[PDB]
């Protein structure tokens, strides 16, 4: 029971800029006791939740004197007043006041960085795959911002081919940059017929410069 | 030191029934609330039930009366919740905490402590174990300055699969992508930038362990010899 409505959904912000997280209820919280149950949880990057705050404005020990909880009747409000790198983030809001206690549904900070081109490394099929009858040629793309970046795979000279598939990690709460991976997977047979293989990297837009590529046989 | 120590990943078919556990240390374990949470995809971080050690009583969020059951262990002091009659909606990540809140007229909250989690699949497709790839680079060499090493974990099932270097005595520089499901089957890699003193001499072994099926693969990267 009770609905914590959240908002946004997600936010960008340049690091020493603030953000207001949102978080209105569908009931009161204001307890017999006059008091009122609403509590901040973070959640960082592969790690458990944590509380922030409790009784509306109370910052829990360890927290930054730079967290401003607030609120009154069904409206509360996180502020930060300056971001830093380590407040990335899924802020939670829970209502405690009524027993089936109910959570928001996060609001994703993310830390505006400035722009940084990353180090792009291409690796050849390992023979142990090759024996099987398939080949993935790897491209580690790391250490970049923005996050969608355009990397692209060209055999032989020419385009594409038998498909790609990419993956980038979370955003490093200690400094700001990304990580990705690129797999081109081909079988051996389309593998064995070309031998000029590259991963170059366009950053936003443009021709895609920062490319690294190997040949086979000579290798 | 106050620690909370979860179960490993379980794989269980649906029907059956499963039993998590929570291992505290470092503090009074009958003297405190332990609290369990639900974290699915879309769902989103529900709060399950509680128990206090001390006197053995629960309460049970109306939602999960039926599927969830709490109990405790003194003199190990560890906590456990049972999920019975598992579909797939019952797939997702459970956490136990010691919450650290009082009561209504106390008012006081001590400090709360998470366990890491525990990854539930409810599924019938059968156990595959990953195939370990070692990817070495070449030509007129590559990484020049720091070099970056790297692992392919391909086709397997389900996640998650634990990726380390040097049995952890390499953390820094490693990275780990998000396994993707392609074809009902994952697959995922890692890289490690060492410099290049240690690279041609000063060995270096990607291992993966699939916890689901009981298996650890260690794969030497080695150089081409071609
Ligand atoms: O139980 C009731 O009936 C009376 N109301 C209360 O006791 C208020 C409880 C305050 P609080 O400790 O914030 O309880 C809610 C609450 C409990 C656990 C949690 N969690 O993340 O684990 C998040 C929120």
């Amino acid at each position: 029971d009770i609905v914590m409505t959240q908002s946004p959904l997600t936010l960008s912000v340049t690091i020493g800029q603030p953000a207001s997280i949102s978080c209105k209820s569908s009931q009161s919280l204001l307890y017999s006791n006059g008091k009122t149950y609403l509590n901040w949880l973070l959640q960082r990057p592969g790690q458990s939740p944590k509380r922030l705050i409790y009784l509306v404005s109370k910052l829990e020990s360890g927290v930054p004197d730079r967290f401003t909880g607030s609120g009154s009747g069904t409206d509360f409000t996180l502020k930060i007043s300056r971001v830093e790198a380590a407040d990335l983030g899924v802020y939670y809001c829970v209502q405690g006041t009524h027993f089936p206690y109910t959570f928001g549904g996060g609001t994703k900070l993310e830390i505006l960085r400035a722009d940084a081109a990353p180090t792009v490394s291409i690796f050849p099929p390992s023979s142990e795959q090759l024996t099987s009858g398939g080949a993935s040629v790897v491209c580690f793309l790391n250490n970049f911002y923005p996050k969608d970046i355009n990397v692209k795979w060209k055999i032989d000279g020419s385009e594409r081919q038998n498909g790609v598939l990419n993956s980038w990690t979370d955003q490093d709460s200690k400094d700001s940059t990304y990580s990705m991976s690129s797999t081109l997977t081909l079988t051996k047979d389309e593998y064995e017929r070309h031998n000029s293989y590259t991963c170059e990297a366009t950053h936003k837009t443009s021709t895609s410069p920062i490319v690294k590529s190997f040949n086979r046989n000579e290798c | 030191a106050v620690k909370l120590q979860q179960s490993g990943p379980e794989l269980v078919r649906p029907g059956t029934s499963v039993k998590l556990s929570c291992k505290t240390s470092g503090y009074i374990f009958t003297s405190y609330w332990i609290h369990w949470l639900k974290q699915s995809s879309g769902q989103g971080l529900e709060w399950i039930a509680r128990i206090y050690p001390g006197t053995g009583g629960t309460y049970y969020n109306e939602k999960f009366k039926g599927k969830a059951t709490l109990t405790a262990d003194k003199s190990s002091s560890t906590a456990y919740m049972q999920l019975s009659s598992l579909k797939s909606e019952d797939s997702a990540v459970y956490f136990c905490t010691r919450w650290g809140f009082t009561t209504v007229r106390e008012n006081y909250y001590a400090m709360d402590y998470w366990g890491q989690g525990t990854l539930v699949t409810v599924s019938s497709a059968k156990t595959t174990p990953p195939s370990v790839y070692p990817l070495a680079p070449g030509s007129a060499a590559q990484t020049n300055s720091m070099v970056t090493l790297g692992c392919l974990v391909k086709g397997y099932f389900p996640e998650p699969v634990t990726v380390t270097w040097n049995s952890g005595s390499l953390s820094s520089g490693v990275h780990t992508f998000p396994a993707v499901l392609q074809s009902d089957l994952y697959t995922l890699s890692s890289s490690v930038t060492v410099p290049s003193s240690p690279r041609p001499s000063e060995t270096v072994t990607c291992n993966v362990a699939h916890p689901a099926s009981s298996t650890k693969v260690d794969k030497k990267i080695v150089p081409r010899d071609c």
